[PDB]
């Protein structure tokens, strides 16, 4: 039960105490992502185009 | 500003619609003139998802009539509510559709569609952003049938990243017209199950027996059925009209009530129904249990038969919001062998302050049901009797249809049924 | 109506319970899968404490206290009882334990030497009981670390009660189950009916080599002993029985001799754990059937052998305890529309 | 002085944040115009306020704050709310239709259209830091997007600000107060995706909210005004320690520093007392000890579940009000004698402590009650993997059928990206289980 690093200013303080011891995607991948799922609704929709062309 | 642009198609469908705008417009405090003499704010909050304003604070319907003959939509424009509408959005033809689902689709139906499109683009112009479309019509007849899928497969083609809605009034023999109302109920079912977001079914045999045995009318009408559905378009509509939370646009309301795209075909559900003890308050407990039970439902469909995919319940009114979920989840613990398991949380409850005219409050049940299957067996059924004997085909030959394009929606319709099934057990 | 699943089929305990909850007519069981339930008869492993008490509407109860494994393991009991300053390390009715690892994988292996020397070199009784959760009995230190060295679970080398009482005639060993119930308020029920497990062999204190009169375990008598069944029906006697066995042999009462250091016994090591275990402030409530395992020396001295989170009840006893869990546990928080058979050990919360 | 940025994203985000920047203002003594009589120092100064708002010439204090949603009504209340003086336009940031509860839908069809806009207006706010720290990014699980936005904007932070802490403010989905089915779908593809560009996240779980505003504060059937008000209290505590002159917690690598020793353990659990309400006759004052053994409670724990039963890396007692160090320690000394509180062998048994003179704020007109003293503890337990357990089963149960998955794919996303983000979960819960349990 040991108090340490007691700091004290005027608006409050702080301490530490101790009871015992121990024992990314790059910007050029991200911009893929999205145009590959942008490109997969364009196919979906161009899909779905065709089917009602027919 | 999430706009829904309306249509009505064909007999039922404009009776229907007539009666829908007759009930909202009361409820949002315009009158027939299109002024609004309303007394609280939340009848405006969300006024233009249903309405355009014009010029002097005019609110116009954002509704598109059409029919392939003069008749019905001239008692609209003479009925209550008939001067409100956009006079430019009257299309129609003088030929008919003879109950021909291929005239309505293939014939007739295509000599007029072009215009209606056109009236159609000229109100998605105008919206600062359009969620989609809401079609009201009945399955049975010609045009509604016929040309409403007609015009939901060309809508679909110019706006395929909008919502598709419909109600759509299911044929019975209990209140037919004609005997090939089976006939042009399946080959509109093919329709919708492909192109269609959202489908309410109102089978015309709830609504008749709901007529009889419920309301005590001795000899239903037209009218009378007409009357439940307003009721129950109403309250189905309630979570876009009003401010809320819960299914407030097309696209949110599909994302909990689809879990599978051919899967949207829903049962609605309205309560109070009383016959004239009338004046009687009714608890929320009371509320719940109507709402849920069998006999207040519009697709003449058990639902102790099938198991519930999803749920969506609307109570109106002042009450107690903490005794409403207190009653929700009562009925789901105390029948949860009819809600699938393999969905968490599918029964979702929204509030609304403004009840229904001449109503201390109300319930509105909105439920995607495998029971649902039933009705389109009674169809299939009915169609095959006929079918299986090519029996009144020639009604549809000579439009240029082909027996082939009848086996294919008949064996989608079973597809459907059996698709159902699978998510049953 | 009240909705509960069941999640252990093996429960012949649970399965009454089930079987007697159904037949109120109040109770629906769910699929084992449903999470809208009251009541869950759960799994012995494995439970999921976790999604228990997330369901909007419905007070859910559960029959396992999570945690109480401490106790109802041999190795986390000696842990617990050599940690737990409520307990001590010089707890006086339970007897001296290490845990031994296998050298194939703290400790207690110098410390047991230690203490086993000093018997050997005081002349005194040096047998010890090796087991694990495959039982050695032996005196030499030597056999019992090889022993566990060939095995690749942990273990426990306790002392072995060389003066056990023997019941007459026969001379045989036994031992006591007590069925303890814990319910949510965390009340300690000990059912007024026990069992004692006998030995239908005499025992022999110069031979450990045969375990079937040292070891009372109900199957060991009924499958390598051949007097099973022959003093008593199952080698099971009651405590009306035993009771009367006190009075004729040694002029004394169950209660006095034997039911006060049981008692005592039960309650200390209940009242230890429940701070970690209570549900008293928890999103959900737990409730648990314990069985404890006593041992009886010829002092009338009681120790405590083990402690069973998932017991079995003896045949003529599942239909009363069964529906006293129903009373105290499950219908305590579940109302439905005597001369209790429990004896309450009351204690400070 | 460094500043710090908060980022509001979704009807979530932005009602929390207006929540919390309306507390603010009253702790600072900031008016809803943005003047600070108190700041001697007329457009300029590195104050420790300074570092969540700016100053302009004329003397108004602006918050370092943007506000995203991809539907205008929410943010609207902003524009002519209470505060609407404090913003200017270009930090309310608003799209035309929302991503309709789909987490691909904001995160590609409609995030990818926006994003560059968003990065552009919190450029701007960057480009007004000498030493910007970081950012604090509040959002739900649930949304689309609040869960699908929010991880496109993390993974280009990343990108954009790459020696710069990112800590969350998530809001965990309860039924309750949910109306979308598909929340654990969103909950598990936001975790997956954020994961690697978090530093150290709150989750708040609606329901423990939800229940302490019914339990504690005698509403029968809360709103998200009352909830909001509850957690801006909760969020105010953990960032006092940035706005106020202190020692601890001063910058937010201090947070990472101090409650996360394992990069993907970066979860800790708060917990609050006392939460009394204004409407109760008159409430006799906690103590240091009382307040500080309600920490331990599961009753006010931002999500519920048992620390008793898992391991602590850490703790941090943030208290406010009227505490010495000396009541601290004596009432952490019995909480060991009565408390089973284990930690991992690898990390101290210890606490650190930080103590506010100034009592919470409580905004008039609210429902908490004026306290002379309150705490707020931040541990690392593995116990909160219960709610990665919780929400994983949820997930399970309908994508074994594949239910919506159809809405997903529909937006361009793959089905592989279901299967990728549950792996990683399961991942999750192994390394909690490894570090808790022996
Ligand atoms: N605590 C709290 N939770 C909220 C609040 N608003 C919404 N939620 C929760 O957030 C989840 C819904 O996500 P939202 O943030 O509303 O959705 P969104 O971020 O706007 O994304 P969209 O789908 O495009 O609307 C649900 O679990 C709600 O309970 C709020 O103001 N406070
Ligand atoms: N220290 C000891 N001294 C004397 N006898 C002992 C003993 N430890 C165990 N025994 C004997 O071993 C028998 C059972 O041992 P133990 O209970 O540890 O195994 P077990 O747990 O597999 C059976 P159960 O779980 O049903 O009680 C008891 O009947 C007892 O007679
Ligand atoms: N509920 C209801 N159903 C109607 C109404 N009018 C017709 N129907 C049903 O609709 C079918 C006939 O279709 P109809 O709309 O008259 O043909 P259409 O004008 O070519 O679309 C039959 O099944 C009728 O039972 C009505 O006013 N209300
Ligand atoms: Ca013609
Ligand atoms: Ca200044
Ligand atoms: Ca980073
Ligand atoms: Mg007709
Ligand atoms: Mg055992
Ligand atoms: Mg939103």
């Amino acid at each position: 039960m040991e108090v340490i690093e007691l700091n004290k200013c005027t608006s409050g303080q702080s301490f530490e105490v101790i009871l015992k011891p121990p024992s990314d995607p790059s910007l050029e991948e991200i911009q893929k992502k999205l145009e590959a799922a942008e490109e997969r609704r364009k196919y979906q929709e161009a899909e779905l185009l065709k089917h009602l062309a027919e | 500003m999430r706009e829904i642009v309306h249509i009505q198609a064909g007999q039922c469908g404009n009776q229907i619609g007539a009666k829908f705008w007759e009930v909202i417009s009361d409820e949002h405090g315009i009158d027939p003139t299109g002024s609004y003499h309303g007394d609280s704010d939340l009848q405006l909050e969300r006024i233009n998802v249903y309405y355009n304003e014009a010029t002097g604070n005019k609110y116009v319907p954002r509704a598109i009539l059409v029919d392939l003959e003069p008749g019905t939509m001239d008692s609209v424009r003479s009925g209550p509510f008939g001067q409100i509408f956009r006079p430019d959005n009257f299309v129609f033809g003088q030929s008919g559709a003879g109950n021909n689902w291929a005239k309505g689709h293939y014939t007739e139906g295509a000599e007029l569609v072009d215009s209606v499109l056109d009236v159609v683009r000229k109100e998605s112009e105008s919206c600062d952003c359009l969620q989609g479309f809401q079609l009201t019509h009945s399955l049975g007849g010609g045009t509604g049938s016929g040309m409403g899928t007609l015009l939901i497969s060309k809508i679909r083609e110019e706006y395929p990243d909008r919502i598709m809605n419909t109600f759509s009034v299911m044929p019975s023999p209990k209140v037919s017209d004609t005997v090939v109302e089976p006939y042009n109920a399946t080959l509109s079912v093919h329709q919708l199950v492909e192109n269609t977001d959202e489908t309410y079914c109102i089978d015309n045999e709830a609504l008749y027996d709901i007529c009889f045995r419920t309301l005590k009318l001795t000899t239903p009408t037209y009218g009378d059925l007409n009357h439940l559905v307003s009721a129950t378009m109403s309250g189905v509509t309630t979570c876009l009209r009003f401010p809320g939370q819960l299914n407030a646009d097309l696209r949110k309301l599909a994302v909990n009530m689809v879990p599978f795209p051919r899967l949207h075909f829903f049962m609605p559900g309205f309560a109070p129904l009383t016959s004239r003890q009338q004046y009687r308050a009714l608890t929320v407990p009371e509320l719940t249990q109507q709402m849920f039970d069998s006999k207040n439902m519009m697709a003449a469909c058990d639902p102790r038969h099938g198991r519930y995919l999803t749920v969506a319940a609307i109570f109106r009114g002042r009450m107690s919001m903490k005794e409403v979920d207190e009653q929700m989840l009562n009925v789901q613990n105390k029948n949860s062998s009819y809600f699938v398991e393999w969905i968490p949380n599918n029964v979702k409850t929204a509030v609304c302050d403004i009840p229904p005219r001449g109503l201390k409050m109300s319930a509105t049940f909105i439920g995607n049901s495998t029971a649902i299957q039933e009705l389109f067996k009674r169809i299939s059924e009915q169609f095959t009797a006929m079918f299986r004997r090519k029996a009144f085909l020639h009604w549809y030959t000579g439009e240029g249809m082909d027996e082939m394009e009848f086996t294919e929606a008949e064996s989608n319709m079973n597809d459907l049924v059996s698709e159902y099934q699978q998510y049953q057990d | 109506m009240y909705t509960f699943v069941v999640r252990d089929e093996n429960s012949s305990v649970y399965a009454e319970v089930s079987r007697l909850l159904l037949a109120t007519g109040q109770w629906k069981r769910l699929r084992k899968d449903n999470p809208r339930f009251n009541l869950m008869l759960g799994e012995r492993n494995r439970l999921p404490f976790g999604r228990l008490g997330h369901e909007p509407g419905l007070v859910q109860l559960v029959n396992y206290y999570r945690g109480a494994d401490k106790l109802c393991r041999k190795a986390s009991l000696v842990k617990l009882i050599k940690t737990s300053p409520e307990l001590s390390e010089s707890c006086t009715w339970f007897p001296e334990s290490y845990v031994i690892y296998p050298t194939n994988l703290t400790d207690e292996r110098e410390v047991f030497l230690a203490a086993y020397n000093r018997r050997r070199e005081g002349r005194e009784g040096n047998v010890w009981i090796a087991k694990s959760s495959g039982i050695l009995i032996s005196s030499e230190a030597s056999e019992l670390l090889d022993f566990i060295d060939e095995q690749g679970q942990v273990h426990v080398i306790q002392k072995y009660l060389e003066k056990p009482l023997l019941l007459e005639p026969g001379h045989r060993k036994f031992d006591i189950r007590s069925w303890v119930l814990v319910d949510h308020l965390y009340n300690i029920y000990l059912y007024r009916e026990g069992v004692l497990r006998t030995s239908s062999e005499p025992y022999n204190s110069a031979n450990f080599q045969d375990k079937t009169c040292h070891l009372t375990n109900h199957c060991i008598q009924k499958e390598y002993s051949k007097n099973y069944g022959r003093y008593e029906e199952g080698n099971e006697m009651f405590f009306e029985e035993f009771n009367q066995y006190l009075m004729d042999a040694l002029n004394t009462t169950l209660e006095n001799s034997i039911l006060l250091q049981i008692k005592h016994i039960i309650r200390s090591c209940l009242m230890c754990i429940e701070p970690a275990i209570s549900t008293k402030h928890l999103h959900y409530q737990s409730f648990q059937l314990f069985g404890f395992d006593f041992m009886v020396d010829e002092e009338l001295k009681v120790w405590l052998i083990e402690v069973n989170g998932a017991p079995a009840c003896a045949q003529k006893l599942y239909a009363e305890l069964c529906q006293g869990i129903v009373d105290v546990a499950i219908s305590s928080v579940f109302p439905l529309a005597p001369t209790s058979i429990f004896i309450k050990l009351h204690h400070h919360h | 002085m460094r500043e710090c940025i908060s980022i509001h994203v979704g009807q979530a985000g932005v009602q929390i944040g207006n929540a919390c920047w309306e507390l603010y203002c009253l702790e600072h003594g900031i008016q809803p115009d943005g003047q600070m009589p108190s700041d001697k120092t007329i457009g300029g100064g590195d104050d420790s306020f300074n570092t969540f708002f700016s100053e302009t010439g004329a003397g108004k204090h602006v918050p370092r704050a943007v506000f995203v949603d991809l539907e205008p009504t929410v943010i609207d209340e902003v524009r002519t709310g209470t505060y609407r003086q404090l913003f200017h336009p270009e930090q309310l940031i608003t799209g035309k239709e929302d991503a309709a509860n789909n987490y691909a839908r904001g995160h590609y069809t409609i995030g990818k259209e926006i994003i560059d806009l968003v990065l552009d207006r919190i450029r701007k706010l960057a480009d007004q830091c000498t030493g910007l720290q970081g950012f604090l990014v509040f959002h739900s699980f649930g949304g689309g997007t609040g869960s699908g936005f929010t991880s496109l904007l993390m993974e280009r932070l990343s990108v954009d600000y790459g020696k710069k802490s990112k800590l969350e403010f998530s809001i965990y989905p309860a039924p309750q107060v949910s109306t979308a089915v598909v929340e654990p779908y969103n909950s598990i593809l936001t975790t997956h995706t954020t994961l690697e560009h978090s530093d150290c996240a709150f989750m708040v779980d609606n329901e423990a909210i939800y229940d302490i505003c019914r339990r504690n504060l005698d509403i029968e059937r809360p709103t998200y005004t009352n909830l909001n008000r509850l957690i801006s209290q909760i969020v105010s505590s953990i960032t006092a320690s940035l706005r106020f002159d202190g020692a601890l917690n001063v910058d937010l690598t201090e947070f990472q520093t101090n409650l996360v020793p394992y990069p993907r353990i970066h979860f800790p659990l708060a917990t609050y007392a006392p939460v009394i309400s204004a409407e109760k006759a008159y409430h006799e004052q906690l103590s240091v000890a009382e307040i500080t053994n309600a920490c331990f409670e599961p009753a006010n724990q931002m999500v519920k579940c048992d620390p008793r039963h898992g391991k602590y890396m850490a703790c941090c007692l943030l208290y406010r009000g009227d505490v010495v160090p000396k009541d601290v320690n004596a009432a952490i000394a019995t909480i060991k004698t009565k408390r089973s509180i284990q930690f991992v062998d690898w990390c101290p048994t210890g606490f650190k402590v930080g103590i506010n003179y100034q009592p919470p704020t409580v905004v008039p007109g609210g429902d908490l009650a004026k306290v002379q003293r309150a705490v707020c503890m931040l541990s690392n337990t593995t116990a909160i993997a219960e709610a990665w357990a919780r929400l994983d089963h949820k997930f399970d149960l309908m994508y074994a059928k594949r239910a919506f998955v159809h809405w997903y794919v529909g937006e361009g996303m793959e089905e592989g990206e279901f299967s990728e983000a549950r792996e990683d979960m399961a991942a999750l819960e192994k390394d909690y289980e490894e570090v808790g349990v022996d």
